[PDB]
RNA sequence: CCUCCGAACGGUAAGAGCCUAGCAUGUAGAA
């Protein structure tokens, strides 16, 4: 179970444990649990690149400790 | 191949002492403006249309499939009709033996392009007292567009006053490359001709594949068997290699060409026979009236005029 | 500005009516092509013209937040603020369904609880099929009664947070609305 | 004296010159330069969306003798629009 | 048995160049 930091630089910096087999939807659900924003209202970016919900975390190579930029929809 | 007066002082010193370094094509110096409109996205992915001028993805490819490159290759095609590699097939007088006219074949070979399939209905009555000497009267070609393997022609068969005295010997088609067998497209075309045209008789039908050989042409006479003809007519797999083909579907034909009989040539009365450059007319409902005229250039000014609009 | 609220408008729910759409989605609408091409200088006459050409309803879709034309027209009316009876003419139309649902959504965002119930409960009797675009861009076949049920029961419709409706039984116990007489 | 803003009844030819390459020399004017040109504004913009921002801007509409005020249509106008489309189809 | 899970900053290329914004105001004197 890898651990990903999902950071909003204004301030929402959150720490989320997740599986590698998890899709981005499951990670968004965990971020929703730990932030209060609804999971379908959360965008995970890499400086401009939007991670898509149907792709597993292993495919994106989101490894244990990596930061993901938190944006909203 | 240099100029001795153009040599500099150090150039002469290097010539006398040792040698000089060359420069291969693999050595690349990757170390006016043409605006281009491209459908891109912005940084946020908003699907915009931009007009750029930086020459960094502008290298044109233009290889083997361009109208300009194909036309340049078609240039000097008349000089490639010298070594006419005829095919001595094993046709032991099955029906009317192939006695074709040399002038008509020479004109047809030099008037076709080696990019798409160019074909034509070669029909003609047999000569006087022809027991095993079929008559290669002339080839009539209507507007059509051809693929890399088989050429699509108009649905309606030819019907002309000069064709009243001529019987349909078969259909000639020039393949892109050489192949020691009838292609699935050729078999499908033969089956369609036999099913639709009553003049495409079983033993009376032929296929003069005037393919493009290496350096010269390759004229192979072939015929379709009854069962093979039925299979090629019902074969819905119209690709380069369909499923449902057997070696018995086609057989060779023993024939030759001579210049004694000056054959005719059916040209289009309305538009040019080679209509591949304009693919908005080669449809199945084509009912055109042919005429007694020579075939037009494969890339003539009227064969594909749409490129000249720019 | 093409997106400023008209300067002869009310303040619906205490705020600028355009603010009834979430700010992120408001901005995403503002930078869309449909809002800049097909939603400029529109009056309440031409909102009808664009509305009859709608082929689906929905909010936003894709990894990028791309508004649908339906949501863009909703925001355009929130900007224009057409009169109430114009919206009743929108809803009372029976031939073009998407115009009716567009008017119903505007009424839901804008009208009070009495207006919302009184004007949208008659639409439970409409069972015409409709296209609705998912978040992934796909299209699903819903029904007009299901859309009205989402308007009157769900917090979020077309990815818009809706103004909070008073529950029906509170207005019923206040005599302001007679019980919901169905078609059965 | 500024008239009210009117909705454009014509479609915009944003997609018209895709692939159509323009050779740009010194002597070429801005009219035939790459991108989009506001003949009313005499300005060049190199995005479709940025050109849309321009033709939806205060300065472009000012050059047309317009304003940022939209006509308030009435009941009968909307009703007659409904009947007009009903008749047309 | 062991449960204390922190954060922000030290992360701006400098230019050119054209377009539209948010802004965000604009309510006072007078003949």
């Amino acid at each position: 179970m890898i651990e990903v930091v999902c950071n909003d630089r204004l301030g929402k910096k959150v720490r989320v444990k997740c599986n590698t087999d998890d899709t981005i939807g499951d990670l968004k659900k965990l971020i929703a649990a730990q932030t209060g924003t609804r999971w379908n209202k959360i965008v995970l970016k890499k400086w401009y690149t939007i991670f898509k919900d149907h792709v597993s975390l292993g495919d994106y190579e989101i490894h244990d400790g990596m930061n993901l930029e938190l944006y909203y929809q | 191949n240099v100029n001795v007066a153009s040599l500099t002082q150090s150039e002469i010193r290097d010539i006398i002492l040792g040698m000089e370094i060359s420069a291969p094509s693999q050595q690349r110096q990757q170390i006016q403006l043409t605006a281009t409109q491209t459908r891109t996205v912005n940084k946020h992915g908003d699907e915009i249309i931009t007009s750029t001028t930086s020459n960094y993805e502008t290298q044109t490819f233009s290889s083997k499939t361009e109208w300009r490159v194909r036309a340049i290759s078609a240039a000097n095609l008349h000089l490639r009709t010298n070594h006419i590699y005829v095919s001595s097939d094993d046709i032991k007088e099955t029906g009317y033996t192939y006695i074709l006219p040399k002038n008509v074949l020479k004109k047809f070979i030099c008037i076709s392009d080696l990019r798409a399939q160019i074909a034509g209905y070669l029909y003609g009555v047999s000569p006087p007292d022809n027991p095993q000497v079929k008559e290669i009267r002339c080839i009539v070609m209507v507007p059509q567009w051809g693929t890399h393997q088989t050429v699509h022609l108009p649905g309606q068969l030819p019907q002309h006053e000069y064709l009243k005295e001529m019987e349909p010997l078969g259909w000639i088609h020039t393949q892109p490359n050489e192949s020691p067998q009838l292609s699935p497209q050729d078999v499908t075309t033969h089956a369609k001709i036999m099913a639709d045209n009553p003049s495409w008789d079983g033993e009376k039908t032929i296929i003069i594949t005037c393919s493009f050989t290496p350096g010269s042409c390759t004229l192979t006479a072939y015929k379709l068997t009854p069962s093979g003809y039925e299979w090629g007519r019902q074969n819905t797999d119209k690709g380069n290699n369909p499923k449902g083909y057997l070696p018995s579907h086609y057989e060779r034909v023993q024939m030759l060409l001579s210049d004694r009989f000056l054959g005719f040539f059916m040209v289009p009365a309305q538009s040019s026979w080679n209509y591949n450059f304009m693919g908005v007319r080669h449809d199945p409902n084509m009912k055109y009236e042919l005429q007694l005229a020579n075939p037009k250039e494969f890339y003539h000014e009227v064969h594909r005029p749409s490129h000249f609009l720019n | 500005m093409a997106n400023r609220t008209v300067k002869d408008a009310h303040s619906i729910h205490g705020t600028n009516p355009q603010y009834l759409v979430e700010k992120i989605i408001r901005t995403r609408i503002y930078e869309s092509k449909y809002w800049k091409e097909e939603c400029f200088g529109l009056t309440a006459e031409l909102v009808v013209d664009k509305a009859m050409e709608l082929r689906f309803v929905g909010g936003v879709y894709g990894g990028n937040i791309k508004p649908t034309p339906f949501l863009c027209l909703t925001l355009k009316m929130l900007q224009i603020q057409p009169e109430k009876d114009i919206i009743v003419e929108f809803i009372k139309n029976e031939d073009f369904k998407y115009v009716r649902m567009l008017g119903a959504l505007y009424m839901r965002l804008t009208g009070t609880a009495i207006d919302c119930y009184k004007y949208l409960e008659p639409l439970y009797n409409d069972y015409r099929k409709i296209k609705s675009q998912n978040r992934n861009g796909e299209f699903e076949l819903m029904h007009v009664d299901e859309f009205i049920d989402e308007l009157l029961h769900s917090e979020r419709v077309c990815d818009i947070i809706l103004p909070r409706l008073q529950k029906r039984y509170v207005l019923e116990e206040a005599e302001q609305l007679e019980p919901r007489v169905s078609a059965l | 004296k500024r008239e009210l803003l009117r909705h454009r009844d014509y479609k915009v030819d944003l997609e018209s010159k895709l692939g159509k390459t323009i050779v740009i020399t010194k002597t070429t004017p801005q009219s035939e330069m790459g991108g989009y040109y506001c003949n009313v504004c005499d300005c060049v913009v190199k995005d479709s969306i940025n050109f849309l921002d321009h033709i939806n801007g205060k300065k472009h509409q000012r050059n047309l003798g317009m304003s940022m005020r939209v006509e308030r249509s009435t009941l009968d106008q909307v009703k007659k629009r409904f009947e007009v489309n009903k008749k047309k189809m």
